């Protein structure tokens, strides 16, 4: 079991202890602090994005 | 109507490939008809979805090459790997 902000949909089928996790940035992070990416870009919690009319939220390593 | 060559009369009715069509008054009337759809991965990596969307990715690891979502239904993947 070891998460990385990248499966966390996968399902995690087939270091950061229990709990804390990888984020793809640096050292072990949180659930709740866990970035997001978008084309190859990482955006951190709460960050802004616009889509050709609308605008974006990282809430918690997903898009609102 | 008209249908690649054939003058259909108004009211002959035909098959297409997902739907079922009627010549009216000048143009055809088309109601769907169920058919499934395919997902392909040919080649080394040459993936076609269900909606077409043909591309390459030439990938090293174990993938989620189609899950159900509901929680089990099922799980689908796939080692892409260097030969």
């Amino acid at each position: 079991r070891a998460l990385s902000c990248q499966t966390l949909a996968a399902g995690y089928y087939h270091v950061c202890p229990d709990g804390l996790m990888d984020d793809g940035r640096g050292g072990c992070v949180v659930e709740k602090e866990c970035p997001c990416v978008h084309n190859n870009d990482l955006y951190s919690s709460g960050a802004k994005i616009k889509v050709d009319c609308n605008t974006c939220t990282c809430k918690r390593g997903r898009w609102v | 109507c008209r249908l690649h060559g054939h003058l259909y009369t108004p009211g002959q009715e035909i098959t297409n490939d997902c739907e079922q069509c009627v010549c009216n008054a000048g143009r055809w009337v088309c109601k769907d008809l169920p058919c499934p759809g395919t997902c392909a991965l040919e080649g080394g990596s040459h993936i076609t979805t269900f909606d077409g969307k043909t591309y390459t990715f030439h990938g090293d690891c174990y993938y989620v090459l189609a899950k159900g979502d509901h929680n089990d239904s099922y799980a689908l993947l796939g080692e892409l790997a260097p030969c």
